[PDB]
């Protein structure tokens, strides 16, 4: 299709980038069309916005419609539980808790999942991080690879420093660099990990069992797709003694 | 929406700001405006805007340049004093809450005297007596102890009274002590200030009462480098403890630029940053009038955003931020002709990172912090906020929301730009130039019809009919939404007396009605189609005309010449069709005329449509 969500935007664009790194280069012109639809999300790697108190008290005073960006939806008692159920679980906005609900009922997994709708919300979720961070390190992996032509080698570089860095190309040019995002990035994957546990393990000391496993294993792949892109930017020399020093810290006070 | 809950309440404030100088009201707090949503969150950010208010609540020069104002020694030195304010009421409160278990319960039964409170704050942070204490006790407590945390909490009064009860054991500390609170400025005279410091550091710079070598080197602003960490063990206790000890115009003393590059240079981030959290450091950056640092290493904090954006609005609304000029530098900078003690910001550049987060699906909001940077221009002499409207109209193409959006039936429905500024002229030439460069003519004629300039509006409407011409007119075809769109612009550029220069403009309305001859042509009606083309004068019917209409296909637009071939054969056609059904004699005259016209005419596919011109005229005989 043409209209795609935002998990089927990066599901697909993932595919195209396996077919680059696969020497399949049947989608240049196409590959390229997706890296301008989503520029907002290369930028910011992971960022869930704050539960705040406004559409809290709004979203359950007035259950009955909902709008958002240009569309427009109505809410039920049963779809507006889940929102809340969502939206405390992952500590997530009600409207962007809401939204990926949305997206659930519109394509329909309900059925190819069999799962309660608010635990789709969930994966949903865990599945945008995965390909917004797993498709980065195929642009740095292709962008490296010598066993491709140069030109091409050399489009996916210039654009990685601007699309994932955030540094704009030669020809042109208050924002926060690169690796202090990274570092607060990998930060939140681990004190959501932990919370995890311990909200996970009191209720558990069911039908969520694989639910949880899977999620463990997307997190745990977010984190090293992050490694891996730390990696790759600390490879073009864009370090300083500050980060050093801030890594050195952290290791000593590994338990 | 990709605004938090704290955001989007700030961002209705930061609007109503607008709204108040939009229409030249009174020119309202922000530091006010924005505490006004802190208190919906934690108290971690109520207690920060009390420190931005009170560090900015300072007697300012109006109408004074930022970098004059944050050099005078007469501004840097009330921002010690506000400082040492904040974190003697900060420790006041400390010891409320220590006392009672909520501000509310010590507020029920009556705030007691700080002296009171005091020696009910003794009673728990020192239940036993420490042996090392010296001149004895005052009604249950150590001396010394009473007159540190009087002072800490900022009453001086409440500490001489305690002074005043143990005159005897106190020696000549009481004739000193009565002139620190008389003097300002928390400073003694040279005299007397020699007098104590030299018998303190005579036999008591190891003295086994931490209290009483505190108060001494508070009061004489000596021995700067011991912390006096027996008694300062929290950071704002270091804080305060120092900014009494910074000194103004060479041993043992030190100063403010002193103190506050030596703190951060020595002290940075990562000495401040250790028990991940992040205020502590703000504070001692902000606390020390480190504006700038403070407000970009806030501003890294991905959860701190909004907040450190605001407290560097404030600080620019007050001409108390220091901009950095070149907008190529990084976020924080010390200028090379500027002293190395102080810092400045970029603050555009900081503004427009904050705005790239929520500009794509909130342009409303994103407008109302774009306005702030209205004063600010570029290296090519755009106007900041006007360029930041163009770049988020050409990616968010919200042209009806943020532009106004012309009807077709002469309206102009204000856009949320209009607010701002009235010269709307500009941009919308702007986001239509770009528009036109992109091959997008459909948009760039709504857009500068938007802007009522016809010279364009009548120019790309040139281009998108001499295609369509021939056509056939069909429901929703690409003729059909064209045409309706020419004939809405005929009626409101004659209705409203428009025009562009009449080389543009003739070919608009022949054009208009060629499209008329071909849609007449096209449904059969012969006779009705013939007299149109005939009203036009642009093919001759009679011999005697050849010489001058051949001379005007010369200086015609090549948006006509170009369907100069369709226009024949149809003509042709036309009296072809009439032929089948003297009247011969002049369709006959005519046919020959048509064939003559195109031979001196040299245009397109001029081959194969002479031909079948002569071809047509032969049947006819």
């Amino acid at each position: 299709m043409t209209d795609l969500r935002k998990l089927e935007a990066l599901q697909a664009l993932h595919a195209e980038l396996v077919a680059v790194r696969q020497h399949r280069f049947e989608g240049l012109q196409v590959l390229e069309t997706l890296l301008e639809e989503q520029t907002d999300a290369f930028k910011a790697l992971i960022a869930k916005p704050a539960r705040d108190t406004k559409d809290r008290e709004a979203l359950g005073k007035e259950p009955k419609k909902l709008k958002i960006g240009e569309e427009e939806y109505s809410l039920n008692e049963d779809f507006v539980n889940d929102c809340l159920k969502l939206a405390d679980e992952l500590d997530l906005n009600e409207k962007e808790s809401a939204r990926i609900l949305i997206d659930c009922d519109a394509e329909g997994d309900v059925e190819t999942q069999s799962r309660p709708l608010w635990e789709c919300g969930v994966i949903r979720f865990h599945q945008e991080r995965k390909y917004l961070l797993d498709c980065m390190r195929l642009i740095l992996e292709i962008a490296a690879d010598e066993d491709i032509d140069a030109g091409l080698q050399e489009s996916f570089g210039v654009a990685a420093e601007d699309k994932i860095f955030g540094i704009p190309p030669p020809w042109e040019r208050q924002v926060k660099k690169f690796i202090p995002r990274c570092m607060e990035a990998m930060k939140g994957v681990r004190s959501m990990l932990q919370c995890m546990a311990d909200k996970a393990n009191a209720r558990n000391m069911l039908d969520n069992q694989e639910t949880l496993d899977f999620s463990r294993l997307s997190l745990v792949e977010q984190h090293e797709c992050l490694a891996s892109i730390l990696h790759a930017a600390v490879q073009r020399h864009h370090a300083t003694i500050a980060d050093f020093q801030d890594f050195i810290k952290i290791l000593r006070k590994w338990d | 929406s990709s605004l938090d809950n704290i955001e989007m309440a700030y961002a209705r404030q930061i609007y109503i700001y607008n709204e108040k100088i939009v229409n030249g009201h009174l020119q309202p707090n922000l530091v006010d405006l924005c505490a006004s949503v802190a208190e919906l969150d934690d108290k971690s950010i109520s207690d920060m805007w009390t420190m931005v208010k009170q560090m900015t609540d300072v007697l300012l020069t109006p109408a004074t340049d930022a970098l004059k104002n944050r050099s005078s020694v007469e501004v840097r030195m009330e921002f010690v004093r506000q400082a040492l304010a904040y974190l003697e009421q900060s420790y006041k409160n400390y010891t409320l809450v220590t006392v009672f278990g909520n501000l509310h319960q010590a507020q029920l039964g009556g705030v007691p005297g700080t002296y009171q409170l005091v020696r009910s704050f003794l009673n728990i942070k020192l239940p036993a007596p420490l042996p090392g204490l010296q001149d004895g006790e005052v009604e249950g407590h150590p001396v010394w102890a009473l007159i540190y945390y009087c002072m800490r909490c900022g009453d001086l009064l409440a500490a001489s009274q305690v002074v005043n009860r143990a005159q005897h054991q106190l020696g000549e500390f009481k004739t000193w002590f009565q002139e620190y609170m008389n003097s300002k400025d928390r400073r003694l005279s040279p005299a007397t200030e020699n007098k104590l410091r030299l018998h303190y550091r005579r036999a008591l710079r190891n003295n086994t009462d931490p209290y009483k070598r505190a108060v001494y080197c508070i009061i004489g602003r000596c021995d700067v480098t011991d912390n006096q960490s027996e008694v300062a063990d929290k950071t704002e206790d270091y804080l305060w403890l120092k900014l009494n000890q910074v000194c103004f115009d060479p041993q043992d003393r030190l100063t403010l630029s002193q103190f506050q590059k030596q703190l951060l240079e020595d002290y940075g981030e990562s000495h401040f940053t250790v028990n991940q959290q992040p205020f502590l450091y703000f504070q001692v950056l902000f606390l020390t009038a480190q504006f700038e640092a403070a407000v970009a290493f806030l501003f890294r904090m991905e959860r701190l955003r909004c907040h450190a954006v605001h407290v560097a609005l404030v600080l620019f609304e007050l001409k108390l931020l220091l901009k950095s000029s070149g907008q190529s530098a990084q976020l924080l900078s010390h200028e090379p002709g500027d002293p190395p003690c102080l810092r400045r910001l970029n603050f555009v550049r900081l503004l427009m990172l904050y705005t790239r987060k929520f500009e794509s699906t909130d342009p409303r909001e994103a407008l109302q912090y774009f306005y702030f940077l209205r004063d600010e221009k570029d290296s090519q002499g755009e106007n900041m906020f006007l360029r930041c409207v163009s770049e988020l109209v050409i990616e968010s193409r919200e042209f009806d929301m943020i532009l106004g959006k012309l009807e077709n039936d002469g309206s102009r429905k204000p856009g949320v730009i209009d607010k701002f500024t009235s010269d709307t002229k500009p941009i919308i030439n702007k986001v239509a130039s770009v528009a036109e460069n992109k091959g997008l003519f459909e948009e760039a004629a709504k857009l500068y019809d938007l802007a009522k300039n016809a010279d364009k509006v009548l120019e790309l409407m040139n281009k998108l009919l001499s295609p369509v011409v021939p056509q056939i007119s069909a429901p929703q075809s690409n003729k059909e939404r064209l045409k309706n769109m020419a004939l809405s612009i005929a009626e409101r550029y004659r209705a409203q007396g428009i025009s562009a220069n009449k080389f543009v403009d003739s070919t608009f309305y022949l054009l208009l009605d060629l499209i008329t001859f071909f849609d007449e042509y096209h449904s059969g009606h012969i006779d009705r189609a013939f007299d149109i083309i005939e009203r036009l004068k642009l093919v001759p019917l009679n011999q005697e005309s050849v010489e001058e209409r051949v001379a005007a296909f010369r200086n015609f637009s090549d948006e006509i010449r170009h369907n100069l071939s369709e226009v024949l054969l149809a003509t042709m056609n036309i009296l072809f069709t009439q032929f089948k059904r003297d009247r011969d004699s002049q369709l006959r005259s005519q046919a020959r005329t048509l064939i003559t016209f195109a031979g001196m005419i040299p245009y397109r596919t001029s081959g194969d449509t002479n031909a079948r011109l002569v071809q047509m005229e032969v049947l006819m005989n």
